[PDB]
C-alpha cells in the first residue's frame, strides 16, 4: 500500500487483536509476533513500542528494530537475523507471526551494498539479486508438517508503493513470490474509510481454507453483494433500477460496516453477528448514520439478550442453522428498537 | 534544467504552441515566474496588472470548460470573452 | 365511456354520464349521444363513471363526440383546494389591478375565472 | 517529452471520458421524464386526431421544427436539419418557426430567407402548456400561417430509447375543417366559430405533443451520443496507455545504459 | 541546534532551508567520492545520511527540537526518490500548491495535500477532529463537485450541494489569512488567530452561521470578527 | 387573441389556488424567450 497511509497502523491491529488468542492457551492460538521495524526512525518505533505497552502487547510481541540509522549490513541481515528467532518458536510447534515491515526499505539497504561492492545494480536500480535475497527470506514463511510438529511462521510481508505502482519492479517480483496481496486503496483511505483495503486488489491465495466456518458461512454473500456494489458504484452518478438502487442503499450500509476505527480489534464472534444482518439486509433498512449506533448498540443488545449464544458461536465456530434462525430472530428484535 | 531552476530567481518558460498560437514572443505565463516576484515594477504597472492575473488563472479554468465546447455558464463568458482580448 | 385527458396526465382517458360546459350551453352524454364539436369551456365539469360524480375544475379544452361515439375530451390543467377564498382574495386584487391595466381577453379571463371559480 | 505528453494527452482522454460517462447516466435520468409527458400528450393527441381523421383529414407552407438550445443531444441537431433539408428543396421559400437554438443554427444554414420566427429558452425547460400556448398566441398573428396552404411541423418521434428518427407531420389549417365534410359528422351550427376556436386549440394541442415527443428523441440522442463517447475515450486510453508503458521501459533503458557506462568506466 | 537542544537544555525550533540542496550537494560528492550515484542520480547513501540528520533531530530528555524544513520537489514529482525518500522521514508534511497560490489564498498550501502525524480524534480532541473532518468533505464536496459545476453546470446541483460550495467558497476564503511578512508581497497586515478561536470560527462556518456573509468577506481576513468586519466594510 | 391563449391565461388566471401539483407550477412559470427573425435579419428577441 501507499506510503504513511498508516500502514504500520493496519498492520498493528492484527498484532493488537493477537493479545486475545494469545491470552488463550493453545499455542497455536499463541502467534508469538514479531514486528520488523526497517528502516523506521527510533522516534516512530518509540511511539510504537509505546503503543504497544499502552496495549499491554509486549509481551507476546518481539520488535526487532533496524532503525533509519541503523546501518545497511544490519538492515540487510534483520529480515534474516528475525527469521531466526521465529524458528525457534516454529520448531517448538507453536505459531507466531512475523511482519516484514517494509521490504521496500531492505532493497534500498541491498542496493547501498551492491554499489559499494560494485555490483552492477539490477532493474530499476534495484541490485538484480533482489528476487533471490526477497525469495530465501520469504519461503521461510512456512507452515510445517505433523510430524515437523504442526508449526508455523506466519508472516505478512509489507511493501511500500511509491506512486501505488504494483508495475514497480519490487513489487512486481515481491507479489510473484508471494501467495496473496492486500493493496489498500489511497482514495479509500482519504475518503475516511478506514480500513481502506482495496478489495479487488486483495486476494488471499489460501483464502477461504484459514476462514471460521461460521464467518464462512454468513460472508459467502457478502462477497458477491460487494461485487455487485463495486459495479452499482458508477450507478452513483438519479433514476436506477430498484434492484440496483436496493444494492446502492445495502452495499452503502455494507461498507460502513467494514470500518473498524484504527486501533480497535474486533472478536469474531461479535463479527458475524453483524455481518449476518447485513446479509438479512437488517441493516440495508437502518439509516447510514444510525449504523454506527446500531452496531455498537446491537452488540450490547446481544452481549445482554444472549451471550449464551455469542459463546457458542465462538467455541463451536460454526453457524448451524438453529443458531442462524435465533440470529434473524433476534436482528429482528433489535432493529425493531 | 533541474540545476539551473534551482540556482536561478526567476523562470520564464517560453511555449512554442503559443508561439505558432500568434503570442510572439510566447511566454507561457502560466509557468512563468519571477520567484522573488515584484519590487522592481513600475508603481502604476502593479495597480493595473492586479487582476490581470486573476482574469487569466479564471480564463485557464475556463477554457478548459470552453473547449468542452457546451454551452457555457454566464459568468465563465464574461470571463471568456474577456479572456480572449 | 369518456376519454377526459390532460397533456401530462389523464383524467379519464366506461364512464356513464357526463355533464359538461359547453360553447353550446351545457351539454349532457350518455353513452351514444348524438355526433358533436362543442369547445369545452374554462369549466366545472362533473363526470359520473357509474352513478358516482366527481366535480373538476378545469381551465378549459374542447369537447369532441365522435362520429364512432367516441367522447374525446381534450383539456390542458387544471380539486377541491382550489376553491379554497384565499384564491378570491388574489383574485379580487388581481381583478382590481388588471381593470386599470390583449388586456380585454385578460380583464375577461379575471372575471371569468372569478365565475368559474364560484362554480366551484 | 514522449512520457509526459503522452500522459497530459491520455488524462485529457480520461476527464472527457468521465465527463461523457457521467453525462450519459444524468441522461438517463431525465429522459425518464421526458417519455413519461410523451405518453399522456400521445394520448391526447390521438383524440384530437381521431376528430382531423374521422371528419377526413383532407387538408407557400408552414415549417416549425423543434431542436431545443441544449447541444450533445446527439445528432438530433442536424439529422432533423437533413430531413428539414430535404424540404427546402421542396420549399426553399417556407416560413420557419425554430424552436430552441441547435436547430436554428442548421436552418439557417439551409435557407436564410425563411426565417422569421424563433424560440428561445426551449431547450432547458421540458415541453409545457403555458410555452405552446404563448408560441401559438404569437404564431397566428405575426406568421398568417393558416393562409398558407398546408403546415407541417417537425420533431422527432423518439423510435426507441436508444434511436431517434426525425419526422414531420402536417398541422392543419381552418380550411382542412372546413372543406373536409365528414365534418357534418360531427354537429355544430353557428353557435361556435370551431374553425376559429379548434385551429388556435389544436395549434397547441399537437404542438405540446410534438414538442414532447422530440424531447424525448433528444434526450435519447445526448444519452447514445454521451454512452459512445465514453467508448472511444477508452480506445484511445488504451492507445496511449501501451505507448506510456513502452516508453516507459525506454527510459529505463537509457538510464540504464548511462550506469552500465560509469561503471565500464 | 544539538548544543542548544543538549548543553542549553532548552527546547528550539530548527529551521532548514532547502534541504533538496542538500540531497544535489551529496549526490555532486557521491559521484565524485566515485561512489556510483544511484536512482535518478541520488547517492546510494541518500537514505542513510538522510537517517543521520533526521535521527538526530529529535525530542530527546535533554531538550525539544522543531524542525521546519524546506524540500525542493523537482518539477513537482514527489515520486522522485529523493523527495520521496524525505518524505518519509519528515514527522509533519505540508504541500504548498501553485493553484491554490494562484487563487491568491496565502498561504498556498492545498489543504487536502496536507497531513499531520497528530490528527488522531482524541489526540487533537474530539470536536476538532469532526470539525476537522467536516471541513476536508466541505472542501472536497466542492472540489468533486468542480467538474460536475465546470461542465453539467453550477445549477444543475442539488441545493445541499450548492450550498456546501457556497460554504466551501466561504471556507476556502477564510483560509485566506493575510500575513505580515506579505506587508511587502501583499501590503496587507497578517493576522495571528488562537488555536480555540481557529476551532470555533472554522465551526461556526460549517454550521451555516455566517452564509450570510460574503465569500470575499471572508477573502484576505482574519478570524469571525474580522470576517464581520469586512462583511460590513464591503456592505458600506 | 389565440383561443388557447385564453385557456392559457384562464390557467394562470386560476393560480391567483396555488395550493396544486408541481408540474402545474412548471407548466405555468416559464422564462423562456423568443427571438424574431425576417427573410435572416433579426428583429429584436423579447421574453415569453
Amino acid at each position: 500500500g501507499d506510503r504513511q497511509t498508516g500502514k504500520t497502523a493496519v498492520a498493528l491491529d492484527t498484532i493488537l487483536n493477537q493479545k486475545r488468542w494469545n491470552n488463550g492457551s493453545d499455542e497455536s492460538k499463541k502467534l508469538y509476533c514479531v514486528y520488523v521495524a526497517v528502516g523506521q526512525k527510533r522516534s516512530t518505533v518509540a511511539q510504537l513500542v509505546q503503543t504497544l505497552e499502552q496495549h499491554d502487547a509486549m509481551k507476546y510481541s518481539i520488535i526487532v528494530a533496524a532503525t533509519a540509522s541503523e546501518a545497511a549490513p544490519l538492515q540487510y541481515l534483520a529480515p534474516f537475523t528475525a527469521a531466526s528467532i521465529g524458528e525457534w518458536f516454529r520448531d517448538n510447534g507453536k505459531h507466531a507471526l512475523i511482519v516484514y515491515d517494509d521490504l521496500s526499505k531492505q532493497a534500498v539497504a541491498y542496493r547501498q551494498l551492491s554499489l559499494l561492492l560494485r555490483r552492477p545494480p539490477g532493474r530499476e536500480a534495484y541490485p538484480g539479486d533482489v528476487f533471490y535475497l526477497h525469495s530465501r527470506l520469504l519461503e521461510r514463511a512456512a507452515k510445517l508438517s505433523e510430524k515437523e510438529g504442526s508449526g508455523s511462521l506466519t508472516a505478512l510481508p509489507v511493501i511500500e508503493t511509491q506512486g501505488g505502482d504494483v508495475s514497480a519492479y519490487i513489487p512486481t517480483n515481491v507479489i510473484s513470490i508471494t501467495d496473496g496481496q492486500i493493496f489498500l486503496e489511497a482514495e479509500l483511505f482519504y475518503k475516511g474509510i478506514r480500513p481502506a483495503i482495496n478489495v479487488g486488489l486483495s486476494v488471499s491465495r489460501v483464502g477461504s481454507a484459514a476462514q471460521v466456518k461460521a464467518l464462512k458461512q454468513v460472508a459467502g454473500s457478502l462477497k458477491l453483494f460487494l461485487a455487485q456494489y463495486r459495479e452499482v458504484a458508477a450507478f452513483a452518478q438519479s433514476d436506477l433500477d430498484a434492484s440496483t438502487k436496493q444494492t446502492l442503499v445495502r452495499g452503502e450500509r455494507l461498507t460502513q460496516l467494514l470500518k473498524q476505527n484504527q486501533y480497535s480489534p474486533l472478536a469474531t464472534e461479535e463479527q458475524v453477528p453483524l455481518i449476518y444482518a447485513g446479509v438479512n439486509g437488517h441493516l440495508d433498512g437502518i439509516e447510514l448514520s444510525r449504523i454506527g449506533e446500531f452496531e455498537s448498540s446491537f452488540l450490547s443488545y446481544l452481549k445482554s439478550n444472549h451471550n449464551e449464544l455469542l459463546t457458542e458461536i465462538r467455541e463451536k465456530g460454526e453457524l448451524s442453522k438453529e443458531l442462524l434462525a435465533s440470529l434473524k430472530s433476534a436482528t429482528e428484535s433489535f432493529v425493531a428498537t | 534544467p533541474t540545476n539551473v531552476i534551482s540556482i536561478t530567481d526567476g523562470q520564464i518558460f517560453l511555449e512554442a504552441e503559443l508561439f505558432y498560437k500568434g503570442i510572439r514572443p510566447a511566454i507561457n505565463v502560466g509557468l512563468s515566474v519571477s520567484r522573488v516576484g515584484s519590487a522592481a515594477q513600475v508603481k502604476a504597472l502593479k495597480q493595473v496588472a492586479g487582476s490581470l492575473k486573476l482574469f487569466l488563472a479564471q480564463y485557464r479554468e475556463v477554457a478548459a470548460f470552453a473547449q468542452f465546447g457546451s454551452d457555457l455558464d454566464a459568468s465563465t463568458k464574461q470571463t471568456l470573452v474577456r479572456g480572449e482580448r | 365511456k369518456l376519454q377526459f385527458a390532460l397533456p401530462h396526465e389523464t383524467l379519464y382517458s366506461e364512464v356513464t354520464q357526463v355533464n359538461l360546459p359547453a360553447k353550446s350551453g351545457r351539454i349532457g352524454v350518455l353513452a351514444n349521444h348524438v355526433p358533436t364539436v362543442e369547445q369545452l369551456l374554462p369549466g366545472v365539469v362533473e363526470v359520473m363513471e357509474g352513478s358516482n360524480s366527481k366535480k373538476f375544475f378545469i381551465s378549459g379544452g374542447f369537447a369532441t363526440v365522435q362520429p364512432d361515439s367516441q367522447l374525446c375530451v381534450t383539456a390542458i390543467e387544471a380539486p377541491l383546494e382550489s376553491f379554497s377564498e384565499n384564491i378570491k382574495n388574489l383574485l379580487a386584487e388581481a381583478k382590481k389591478n388588471v381593470s386599470s391595466s390583449r388586456e380585454a381577453a385578460e380583464a375577461a379571463i379575471q372575471v371569468e375565472v372569478l365565475e368559474n371559480l364560484q362554480s366551484v | 517529452a514522449t512520457l509526459k505528453e503522452v500522459e497530459m494527452r491520455l488524462k485529457s482522454i480520461k476527464n472527457i471520458e468521465k465527463i461523457t460517462k457521467t453525462m450519459k447516466i444524468v441522461a438517463s435520468t431525465r429522459l425518464s421524464k421526458a417519455e413519461k409527458a410523451k405518453i399522456s400528450a400521445k394520448k391526447m393527441d390521438e383524440a384530437e386526431q381521431l376528430f382531423y381523421k374521422n371528419a377526413e383529414t383532407k387538408n407557400k407552407e408552414l415549417i416549425v421544427a423543434i431542436t431545443s438550445d441544449k447541444g450533445l443531444c446527439g445528432s438530433i441537431h442536424s439529422q432533423l436539419a437533413k430531413a428539414v433539408r430535404r424540404h427546402l428543396n421542396d420549399q426553399p421559400n417556407a416560413d420557419i418557426v425554430t424552436i430552441g437554438d441547435k436547430i436554428k443554427m442548421q436552418l439557417l444554414r439551409t435557407h436564410p430567407n425563411n426565417i422569421k420566427l424563433s424560440i428561445n429558452g426551449i431547450g432547458k425547460d421540458a415541453p409545457t402548456f403555458q410555452e405552446s400556448a404563448l408560441i401559438a398566441d404569437k404564431l397566428l398573428s405575426v406568421m398568417k400561417a393558416g393562409t398558407y396552404p398546408k403546415i407541417s411541423i417537425f420533431y422527432n418521434d423518439p423510435v426507441s430509447s436508444l434511436s431517434f428518427e426525425p419526422s414531420e407531420k402536417p398541422i392543419f389549417n381552418a380550411k382542412t375543417i372546413e372543406q373536409s365534410p365528414s365534418f357534418g359528422k360531427f354537429e355544430i351550427d353557428t353557435d361556435a366559430n370551431v374553425p376559429r376556436d379548434l385551429f388556435e386549440y389544436t395549434l397547441a394541442n399537437q404542438m405540446l405533443t410534438a414538442m414532447a415527443q422530440g424531447y424525448a428523441a433528444e434526450i435519447s440522442a445526448r444519452r447514445n451520443a454521451m454512452d459512445n463517447a465514453s467508448k472511444n475515450a477508452g480506445d484511445m486510453i488504451n492507445r496511449y496507455s501501451i505507448l506510456y508503458n513502452r516508453t516507459r521501459q525506454a527510459v529505463i533503458t537509457n538510464e540504464l545504459v548511462d550506469i552500465i557506462t560509469g561503471a565500464s568506466s | 541546534a544539538e548544543y542548544f537542544r543538549d548543553e542549553e537544555g532548552q527546547d528550539v525550533l530548527l529551521f532548514i532551508d532547502n534541504i533538496f540542496r542538500f540531497t544535489q550537494a551529496g549526490s555532486e560528492v557521491s559521484a565524485l567520492l566515485g561512489r556510483i550515484p544511484s536512482a535518478v542520480g541520488y547517492q546510494p547513501t541518500l537514505a542513510t545520511d538522510m537517517g543521520l540528520l533526521q535521527e538526530r533531530i529529535t525530542t530527546t530528555k535533554k531538550g525539544s527540537v522543531t524542525s521546519v524544513q524546506a524540500v525542493y520537489v523537482p518539477a513537482d514529482d514527489l515520486t522522485d526518490p529523493a523527495p520521496a525518500t524525505t518524505f518519509a522521514h519528515l514527522d509533519a508534511t505540508t504541500v504548498l500548491s501553485r493553484g491554490i497560490s494562484e487563487l491568491g489564498i496565502y498561504p498556498a498550501v492545498d489543504p487536502l495535500d496536507s497531513k499531520s502525524r497528530l490528527l488522531d480524534a482524541a489526540v487533537v480532541g474530539q470536536e476538532h477532529y469532526d470539525v476537522a473532518s467536516k471541513v476536508q468533505e466541505t472542501l472536497q464536496t466542492y472540489k468533486s463537485l468542480q467538474d460536475i459545476i465546470a461542465i453539467l453546470g453550477m445549477d444543475e446541483l442539488s441545493e445541499q450541494d450548492k450550498l456546501t460550495v457556497e460554504r466551501a467558497r466561504k471556507i476556502q476564503r477564510f483560509l485566506s489569512q493575510p500575513f505580515a511578512v506579505a506587508e511587502v508581497f501583499t501590503g496587507i497586515p497578517g493576522k495571528l488567530v488562537r488555536l480555540k478561536d481557529t476551532v470555533a470560527s472554522f465551526k461556526a462556518v460549517l454550521e451555516g452561521k455566517y452564509d450570510n456573509i460574503p465569500e470575499h468577506a471572508f477573502y484576505m481576513v482574519g478570524g469571525i470578527e474580522d470576517v464581520v468586519a469586512k462583511a460590513e466594510k464591503l456592505a458600506a | 387573441i389565440s383561443y388557447a391563449a385564453y385557456l392559457n391565461v384562464a390557467a394562470q388566471a386560476i393560480r391567483s389556488t396555488e395550493l396544486q401539483t408541481a408540474s402545474v407550477l412548471n407548466r405555468s412559470q416559464t422564462d423562456a424567450f423568443y427571438t424574431q427573425y425576417k427573410n435572416a435579419s433579426e428583429p429584436t428577441p423579447i421574453t415569453k
